[PDB]
């Protein structure tokens, strides 16, 4: 908590500023309804895009629109097996997006991982709840990482001690 | 499906939606007597073991209401022979069991009274108690001669399996 | 048609 | 010089194991998993290493023996997936980045399913090569040997029944019309509780641990299909030495013998797939009515060829006049029907009688395994296969069609 | 063959679109440098701030002078203390305010180090005597610093 | 503050009857309810589907009982009461986009609706032949037009859109309306013609709500800036803007000649003091918590409220008024209610 | 409801549906269904005419009776005026034989009969323009001008919604749920009809389809399972524009309108670009004809201006859709026959058809 | 199951039940499975001539050249005696059962059946032990191809014998993994004192292991086990033989076993997520 | 062609081997027939 509070802070507080959206249908296509952030098609509906950054390699990326707000988390990688561990761990996330409704198929290059949401989640959701889990989500992913690496090395442990044991 | 009878004749008489059939017996009253060798109760005997299991039954003529009567008394004359332990001690408790007084259709605590037709007349609700109650004495002595193994003199299993086991899940007496 |  | 493939069968009550290019499977094992009691969670160590699966899962002290596939369907994926931990390395002893796998399915199976298989093959095992396989289209193949060459179609009607839903399903060059698959719920394990229930109100003497296998041990050796149940009733009371078979059987904890008379269950036990009121309360339709009900609502053209070529499987098919009172109660089935348009409409309605073939061989009993088996040994296996090249390109969207 | 008229698109050559209301202007510099270096000089840290705060290059269309206005502003970001930012912060007006908070949202793009975490400790003061509108007018704006 | 949870769906837009005993809501679908109040209790009445696509707009007439609705159908109904049943009648829009709000006349002679195509459609009533003509306001329009508000003398009509502008335009037309007097916007009205076109240039936001004042000569909108402006016509045509620090809002209205109410993703309405030398100051949240893992934030209303409408009387006098919101609700405050509990509160 | 008395009835001989109506009404006294169903002949499966050509002409004497008795019309059969219709790129013959039926079986006094273009152009109340019409099978491009149908102009294309409905089948089966063909035509009929869409820029609307899940939603088949609907909701109303997936060799639609509306006169051009009229139950998917404008304005660039950039910014480009879509065949129906009715010679009589014989729809055409 | 076991089920559970219904008195039932084990080896047990009274189990290795240069015939013969006949076309090692006759005991048969090609890789590793014991030095390695990409060193010291495997990972995790667990391999001398000593070393052949055709590249490794005279004496040698010829597949095995147990933990945490999302409803839960 | 001509020709070849390989109280007929 040497950093990581004002760092969440300053996230939920940009995000509290960002998801503020409303209903609107589309001005060059008869009668469609589309995400402004991912279409692109209008100027006067995008707005600036935004950063926050702890370090040189953990930083939020926000974009918005009218309808539509995509948030980019890059994860703090420290070795190489947190690395394989946090890419296999955001594929087993992203094959499930189903499920999810406010996940991305495909995360923003530089970065790891990407949410769409769109108002028709605020809607039908609270807003202050969605800002919530994404703190939440972006807390939980380090323990669960730690927690993994952990358990590996004690299993190698165990593994080698009863061979080693056998002879 | 299930099992029919097959001794519906054109002019047979009827009893409120029963067929009055007759039987070869030796207690007095109203049934007529038979030549044959074939009867109800000894048809209704030989399609016991297989009417037995069905749930559900459909009425096609006026020999099924009198054929599912003498199927359920069947069932009520094997709860009371699952306890015997001689064949006249059996006779004896049929000869008991057959006098008495068993409700008829139309009076409660009858259970396939949708399906049966009450008798309006008092002569014909003395002739309906005399016809059921010859019915029951008659298949209460025709089945204490096959329910019981002769060279030892005790129930057999193969009937006394059939105790727990209810026709359309119905009985004729209370639980 | 609009002097006022 | 190539090795053969590996070919795996699971379902609710057996798994079948083996490799390709064999008439028969090497294993045949209980589909059961005993565990370690969680008796409060955190594993510290190798403790998901600790578990039991097969024939030696059944009754072991201080272990909880599940059961992860329900009517076909894989409701647990931990255990599914430690299940095929044990296939590999303990019964096949394949290293599996060397051999290609064959895998079947459920009927009715979504496409989510199918992306949750290739997941723990590809990227927990390494497999160069997957192919999941629908169980309609081998057990047709499998019922060619019985046949001579020129009846070898792909067009029928395929009964697969054992321990779980009985499948009526129609196939038509090759491909299933899943609109019209229609189900029982009697199958082998609704046999196996009526028995028990007839055994117990006669014999006396079982014990009561061990009244679950003597009512399984009876069917698979005593039971056959009577053609009327009046006679057979008959049969047995008149002439009681022919019939009347005696069972016996060893004590667990006493090591004594005790001798049961096996008697009116011999028929009882296979009759309720013609007669479901027997046993369930709530179905009423006999199995002659569901097949007559799934190829009249198929297109009209192919109703002809459906009719001739109904093939039997699964383990519960086996009964010795299975497929010769399946076709007469077809046959009334049917003539009621064309009886009942004739008079109707005055001698107008006068089609050409129809040909009811119910195809029986030796087979039968491993059906699915066994065209499994050949298809794997063909050269052309290799090229309808999704390697792990293009799942690692593409994606996990490419198992989700299988080609035939 | 003819297939190549879907490459072209035509939704950018349209007469009615959007385009901005870009009234033109310069005549901004930065602040200016020389009396920001002396107010260091000098030993004070507030009259530098307000030095800075002062004539924000809003209406140029240039990268360079953008990149050292938002250099410089930095360079005073970074030397300060830990106690004196709340009386930084409330020294200013609300116009100070929302332009700290547009200079300290494009200071985080470009980390370095330690001073990176510094503009998380300015961020939460200048939400102090601030609000969430700040950050709303930092986020829809159509003049970029 | 009397809550009645009438869904757990968001509700688009309502309106309000002259005897204030029904609501015409619309359950975010393709219909449009009407609820009936009686005793304690509110019922569920005749229920009207016509549209095929989503209704984002209902108005209702004080007089004469006529509901009109609009949607993303690219259509437009007027519904007429009789004997019971409510029936539409077709509005010809010429329109190819969208229609996204609409409101009736003073003297409900026209309809004013507005577009994402870019303009203005003022519709009137042809008795000739039996429909309803429409005619296009398109220059100066760059973007989607959100919010309109009609002028208490029949002729000026008050416009917010996307091109972070508000701008007064002259819809006037001759065969429906007699000769209009001068006003201190304009003299020259003709049909079409801009008056004004205020906005921030340079920063700027989309002009989420607009109104107009009892006497007519005050404008106030609000924007995505989270502010809040007011401009006098009357004062050499002025502008005074006011920057809070709190959420953007989304709808407003004058509550008197020198007080306004507003409210928007804050979930509280908030009011506001105009004088008249001209200064915009904010005075106080009207929902003050009360002195008294769940959320449950201290606001009366848990989502975001899109409108806010007067319910006693008219805008020369107000005690009531009303708000709505995506949480699903009908919220009901009270000037002399508030003006005991919340101390300092002085509304003028 | 002339000065000789007679009534006018306007019936539209639909391929699902007949409208018996009079003139001066917005909607029609009966709209009944033509289906016969036989009680294995009552009226009211049948049917005496698929894709605009008769096959059966006693099926028509027993629904046009039907409509002659007493429940829809009970009409004078000997003194009547009716209006009739006809499909683009019918035979003559058929013609022929069908105003022999109304002038030998019936003997009216007053028929005409005529193409659904003009009777739809008048029901907007436009003169000249183009009219684009896709039903089941065939789609037709006629162009109408004056008040008279061009038939060197008019062109077909055989791509329609049957295509389309087997087309999502297909990618149905690629998706991963069985769906018999012949079985299940009708449920991904309903499918098409509930959720499908044209999209505007295909790499856009393919990106978001693989990037993101916007477009998923639900749908409940009457079995109880569910199924999720991908990209496809794109995919199959793609096939239009590019007729090669479907394996149809040809060209797109837009190709087939530039072509048509440029092999013409010159003068004529410019009001054949300003009125594109729209109708038919296949263009009713939302997001349609800003498709057409941005295809004719690429047509345009490329073909005709060849590489000037700005001479496309001088082009108009107006894709009239009616926002109501209705009965149209017959509001044109009764405004032609309120604007015409005393002008009696407009009409064939049958005393034309004896000392005419069969040369009076000679004098027609 | 930790330690991966050296004897074939399938080859035990068929020879049991023949012997069984040999046993019994039954007339015999004929037999055809062909089928394969790890590292390529391929086995299959018939009836030779179409004769049902006898069965023929017969073992095809890839490199069984290399393992005849070191004398694995003497072994095979010794260990099996009459049971070793000619072998058959494409197969390497046949042995030949008669149910006609047979032992008491059928017992001690199928479990040497089982273990026939522990058999066949035993002889090197007796032959170098006996090396090692005699006192003899200056002898050449021994090379081993048991795989196609990977190669088998076995060495003969004076005091200690040193055994090299070269092995390849197809994936990049795989290394990550592999060395995570030789690194606790490597250092693992701490817990029990007699053990063989155990080197890691990536990339790179080991500098003993020189003027040989060693791969290089990124996905391979080498591994060293140091043994000694109190494992290469006679009474535990058969028992070191075994645990060695398992090691590389074992170490493979608990590799994949490693990814399996991840897979777990990541549903866990994604269903619990899910559970976050349904309480974000206004009451719809 | 395809992988259906090839299975058909491998059962073609297998099924002379299975029938091949298969070289009294229930022997009542006249029930059977309707
Ligand atoms: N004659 C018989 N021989 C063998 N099994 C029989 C026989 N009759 C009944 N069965 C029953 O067959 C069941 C096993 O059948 P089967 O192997 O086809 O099941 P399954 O593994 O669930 O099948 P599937 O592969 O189709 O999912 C057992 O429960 C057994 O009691
Ligand atoms: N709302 C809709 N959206 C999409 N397709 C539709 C819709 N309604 C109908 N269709 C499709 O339009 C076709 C039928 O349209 P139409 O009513 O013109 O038919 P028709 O009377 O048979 O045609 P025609 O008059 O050309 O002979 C079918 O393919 C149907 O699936
Ligand atoms: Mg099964
Ligand atoms: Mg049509």
């Amino acid at each position: 908590t040497a950093t990581l509070r004002p760092y969440l802070s300053a996230v939920r507080a940009t995000l509290q500023a960002a998801l503020c959206l409303e209903n609107f249908s589309s001005q060059v296509v008869e009668r469609h309804n589309k995400p402004e952030v991912e279409v692109r098609s209008s100027k006067e509906l995008l707005l600036q895009p935004v950063t926050i950054s702890r370090n040189e390699k953990e930083k939020v990326l926000i974009e918005g629109s009218i309808n539509s707000v995509r948030v980019s988390i890059a994860v703090k990688q420290a070795d190489e097996i947190e690395k394989i561990l946090c890419h296999k761990f955001m594929r087993f996330m992203m094959m499930r997006a189903e499920n999810f409704f406010i996940l991305r198929r495909k995360p923003v290059e530089g970065y790891d991982i990407s949410f769409l949401i769109t108002n028709f989640h605020t809607e039908q959701m609270y807003k202050h709840k969605l800002v919530d889990f994404v703190i939440h989500f972006m807390e939980e992913i380090d323990k669960e990482i730690s927690e993994m690496k952990l358990s590996v090395n004690a299993r190698a442990r165990i593994v080698a001690e009863e061979f080693l044991k056998n002879f | 499906p299930a099992y029919h009878s097959s001794l519906m004749d054109p002019d047979t008489k009827l009893i409120g939606n029963m067929a009055l059939l007759p039987i070869r017996s030796q207690f007095k009253g109203p049934a007529p007597r038979e030549t044959k060798d074939t009867d109800i109760v000894d048809e209704a005997i030989y399609y016991f073991k297989a009417n037995v299991f069905f749930k559900n039954y459909e009425i096609k003529n006026e020999a099924d209401r009198t054929l599912i009567y003498i199927t359920l008394y069947i069932s009520e004359c094997l709860k009371k022979l699952q306890k015997c332990n001689s064949k006249s001690q059996g006779e004896k408790e049929m000869y008991t069991l057959g006098i008495t007084n068993f409700p008829i259709p139309g009076e409660p605590g009858f259970p396939l009274n949708a399906i049966y037709a009450k008798p309006a007349n008092k002569q014909e609700d003395e002739v309906m108690r005399a016809y059921l109650q010859q019915l029951r004495q008659e298949t209460g002595l025709r089945l204490c001669e096959k329910v019981f193994d002769p060279q030892n003199d005790k129930p057999s299993k193969w009937w006394t399996c059939f105790v727990k086991r209810q026709f359309m899940n119905k009985s004729l007496s209370g639980p | 048609e609009w002097e006022d | 010089g190539r090795l053969p493939a590996c070919v795996v069968d699971c379902g609710t009550g057996y798994t079948k194991l083996g490799y390709a290019g064999n008439t028969e499977p090497q294993f045949i094992i209980p589909s059961c998993i005993a565990i370690k009691e969680s008796a409060k969670r955190v594993m510290k160590g190798v403790d998901d290493l600790d578990f039991f699966i097969g024939d030696e899962a059944i009754e072991k002290p201080t272990y909880a023996t599940k059961w992860p596939i329900r009517h076909g369907i894989v409701e647990d994926w931990d255990l599914m997936e430690r299940f095929m931990e044990q296939v590999i390395f303990k019964y096949l002893r394949a290293e599996p980045e060397d051999h290609y796998f064959l895998l079947t399915e459920p009927p009715l199976n979504t496409p989510e399913n199918r992306e949750y298989t290739a997941e723990i093959m590809f990227e927990s095992f390494n497999v160069p090569g997957l192919y999941i396989a629908v169980q309609a289209v081998l057990a047709l193949a499998a019922s060619w040997t019985s046949r001579q060459v020129g009846e070898r179609t792909l067009t029928g009607t395929v009964i697969d029944s054992g321990d779980g839903v009985t499948h009526v399903i129609p196939v038509a060059e090759g491909y299933v019309i899943g609109s019209c698959i229609k189900h029982i719920p009697i199958a082998g394990r609704d046999i196996t509780y009526f028995i028990q229930q007839l055994l117990r109100d006669r014999e006396v003497g079982i014990p009561p641990e061990q009244s679950l296998e003597t009512a399984k041990a009876v069917k698979e050796r005593y039971s056959y299909v009577c053609p009327d149940l009046v006679k057979e009733f008959n049969k047995y009371d008149t002439d009681g030495s022919k019939w009347i078979k005696q069972y016996t059987g060893i004590n667990a904890i006493s090591k004594k013998e005790f001798s049961i008379d096996v008697g009116y269950e011999r028929f009882l036990g296979p009759e309720i797939f013609f007669h479901p009121e027997f046993a369930n309360p709530d179905f009423t339709q006999p199995i002659s009515e569901v097949v007559d009900e799934v190829i009249q609502n198929c297109p009209i053209d192919v109703r002809r060829p459906l009719y001739k070529n109904i093939v039997l499987s699964g383990g519960s098919t086996m009964f010795r006049d299975f497929g010769r009172r399946l076709q007469r109660d077809l046959k009334r089935t049917v003539d009621a029907r064309l009886k009942l348009s004739e008079e109707l409409s005055g001698g107008r309605l006068k089609p050409k009688p129809i040909d009811v073939q119910v195809i029986t061989h030796h087979m039968q009993r491993y059906a699915v395994w066994f065209g499994g088996s050949m298809l794997a040994s063909t050269p052309e296996f290799y090229q309808v296969c999704h390697t792990k090249k293009d799942y690692e390109e593409i994606g996990p969207s490419i198992c989700r069609h299988n080609p035939v | 063959s003819s297939a190549r008229f879907r490459k072209v698109d035509v939704g950018e050559y349209d007469e009615n679109k959007f385009v901005d209301e870009e009234d033109g202007g310069d005549g901004q510099a930065g602040p200016d440098e020389g009396e920001v270096d002396s107010c260091l000089r000098q030993g004070n840290m507030t009259a530098a701030l307000q030095a800075a705060l002062k004539n924000p290059p809003i209406n140029t269309k240039s990268q360079a002078v953008k990149d050292r206005a938002g250099s410089i502003v930095l360079k005073v970001l970074i030397s300060f203390k830990a106690n004196d930012i709340e009386k930084a912060v409330q020294s200013l007006d609300k116009n100070g305010v929302d332009l700290l908070m547009k200079y300290i949202y494009k200071g985080f793009e470009s980390p370095s180090d330690n001073s990176s975490a510094v503009l998380l400790q300015w961020h939460e003061k200048a939400l102090a005597a601030g609000g969430v509108g700040s950050i709303v007018r930092v986020l829809t704006a159509r003049k970029t610093v | 503050m009397s809550l009645h949870q009438f869904l757990l769906e968001p509700i688009t837009c309502h309106a309000w009857n002259r005897d204030r005993t029904q609501i015409a809501l619309s359950p975010n679908n393709h219909e449009v309810h009407i609820y009936k109040k009686n005793g304690g209790q509110w019922v569920k009445a005749h229920e009207l589907k016509e549209h095929n696509g989503h209704i984002t707009g209902i108005d209702w007439a004080p007089k004469s009982d006529r509901i009109v609705t609009c949607g993303a159908d690219r259509n437009a109904y007027v519904w007429s009461q009789k004997d019971g049943v409510w029936k539409p009648t077709l509005v010809i829009l010429r329109i190819n986009r969208a229609a996204t709000f609409v409101k009736w006349s003073p003297l409900e002679n026209k309809f004013a609706v507005g577009s994402g195509a870019r303009l203005i459609s003022v519709c009137y009533f042809e008795s000739e032949n039996d429909w309803w003509v429409s005619k296009h306001i398109k220059k100066p329009i760059r973007s989607t037009v959100l919010s309109l508000d009609w002028h208490p003398n029949n002729v000026l009509l008050a416009a917010g859109s996307c091109d972070f502008k508000c701008r007064v335009f002259s819809a006037y037309i001759k065969e429906v309306d007699e000769k209009p007097a001068s006003t201190p916007w304009g003299s020259k009205m003709p049909f079409g013609q801009l008056m004004s076109e205020f906005g921030g240039s340079g920063t700027g936001g989309w002009v989420h709500g607009v109104s107009f004042s009892a006497s007519g000569s005050r404008l106030a909108w609000v924007s995505h800036d989270s502010t809040v402006s007011v401009a006098d016509a009357s004062k050499s045509v002025q502008v005074s803007t006011l920057k809070t620090e709190f959420l953007p809002l989304l709808s407003v209205s004058f509550v008197s000649e020198n007080s306004v109410v507003a409210a928007g993703h804050d979930c509280c309405p908030m009011l506001f003091n105009y004088d008249d030398r001209g200064c915009l100051t904010f005075v106080s949240k009207l929902d003050i918590p009360k002195q008294s893992r769940n959320t449950a934030l201290e606001t009366l209303h848990q989502n975001s409220i899109t409108q806010v409408s007067i319910y006693e009387v008219d805008k020369q006098d107000c005690r009531k008024f009303c708000t709505t919101g995506i949480d699903g609700a009908m919220t009901i405050w009270d000037f002399k209610t508030l003006e005991s509990s919340i101390q300092g509160l002085r509304i003028m | 409801m002339d000065s000789q008395g007679r009534k006018v009835v306007v019936c539209d001989n639909g391929t699902g549906f007949v409208k018996c109506g009079y003139a001066g009404s917005n909607f029609p006294e009966h709209i009944f269904p033509a289906l016969v169903g036989r009680p294995i002949l009552m009226v009211g499966v049948n049917y005496p005419m698929e894709n605009g050509i008769v096959r059966n002409w006693d099926d028509m004497k027993h629904l046009w009776d039907y409509t002659f008795g007493p429940e829809k019309l009970n009409i004078d059969t000997r003194n009547c005026k009716i209006l009739l219709t006809e499909p683009p790129m019918n035979p003559t013959k058929n013609r022929e034989k069908i105003v022999e039926v109304m002038f030998e079986t019936y003997q009216f006094s007053g028929v005409y009969v005529a193409i659904q273009a003009v009777l739809t152009l008048y029901a907007q109340g436009l003169l000249t323009g183009v009219v684009v019409d896709s039903g089941d099978g065939v789609t037709h491009i006629c162009p109408v001008y004056e008040g008279f149908s061009l038939p060197h102009l008019t062109r077909r294309l055989d791509i329609a919604g049957r295509d389309i409905t087997r087309y999502l089948i297909k990618l149905l089966l690629l998706r991963g749920y069985a769906f018999n063909h012949s079985a299940d035509f009708e449920t991904v009929r309903m499918i098409k009809e509930k959720l499908c869409y044209v999209g505007y820029n295909i790499e856009q609307e393919q990106k978001l389809a693989l990037e993101t899940t916007v477009l998923v939603e639900s749908y409940t088949l009457p079995d109880g399972r569910i199924i999720k609907v991908g990209g496809e909701r794109f995919e199959a109303p793609e096939a239009l524009f590019q007729p090669h997936l479907i394996n149809v060799e040809g060209v797109g639609v837009a190709e087939l309108l530039f072509n048509t509306i440029q092999a013409a006169d010159i003068d004529t051009r410019s009001e054949f670009y300003k009125h594109i009229v729209l109708s038919g139950g296949s263009t009713m998917y939302p997001g349609l004809p800003s498709r057409l404008e941005r295809e004719l304005k690429q047509l345009y660039l490329e073909r005709v201006l060849k590489g000037d950039v700005e001479k496309l910014s001088k082009f108009k480009i107006r894709i009239e859709d009616p926002p109501r879509r209705k009965h149209m065949v017959f509001l044109g129906g009764a405004v032609l026959a309120d604007i015409m009715k005393d002008k009696d010679n407009f009409w064939m009589t049958r005393q034309e058809y004896q000392e005419k014989g069969v040369r009076v729809l000679e004098k027609l055409g | 199951m930790i330690l991966l076991e050296v004897n074939n089920r399938i080859i035990e559970e068929t020879l049991a039940l023949k012997f069984e219904n040999a046993a019994a008195g039954n007339k015999p039932e004929a037999v055809e499975v062909t089928f394969a084990d790890f590292d390529g080896v391929l086995y299959h047990i018939s009836n030779p001539n179409g004769d049902k009274t006898k069965v023929m189990v017969s073992i095809s290795l890839k490199f069984y050249k290399e393992l005849q240069a070191h004398g694995a015939d003497e072994l095979l013969k010794r260990v099996y005696g009459s049971y070793l006949v000619n072998p058959e076309s494409g197969y390497n090692v046949s042995l030949l059962y008669d149910l006609e006759n047979l032992p008491a005991s059928k017992d001690s048969i199928v479990h040497q059946a089982g273990m026939l090609k522990r058999n066949c890789f035993a002889s090197v590793f007796e032959k170098y032990f006996q090396f090692q014991e005699e006192g003899k030095e200056g002898e050449n390695r021994a090379v081993i191809h048991y795989r196609d990409d990977e190669t088998m060193y076995v060495e003969s010291k004076k005091d200690r014998v040193t055994v090299v495997f070269s092995t390849v990972f197809k994936d990049d995790d795989d290394v990550v993994i592999g060395k995570v667990f030789m690194q606790e391999f490597k250092e693992g001398r701490r817990a029990s004192h007699t053990a063989p000593q155990v080197l890691f070393s990536h990339r790179e052949p080991p500098l003993e292991l020189k003027d040989t055709d060693a791969a290089v590249g990124d996905n391979i490794g080498y591994i060293t086990f140091v043994l000694f005279p109190r494992h290469t004496n006679a009474s535990a040698r058969d028992n070191t033989i075994n645990l060695i010829h398992t090691f590389r597949d074992y170490l493979h095995y608990h590799i994949k076993c490693s990814k399996a147990y991840i897979h777990t933990r990541m549903r866990a945490k994604t269903s619990d997520f899910l559970k976050v999302l349904n309480r974000a409803r206004p009451d719809a839960e």
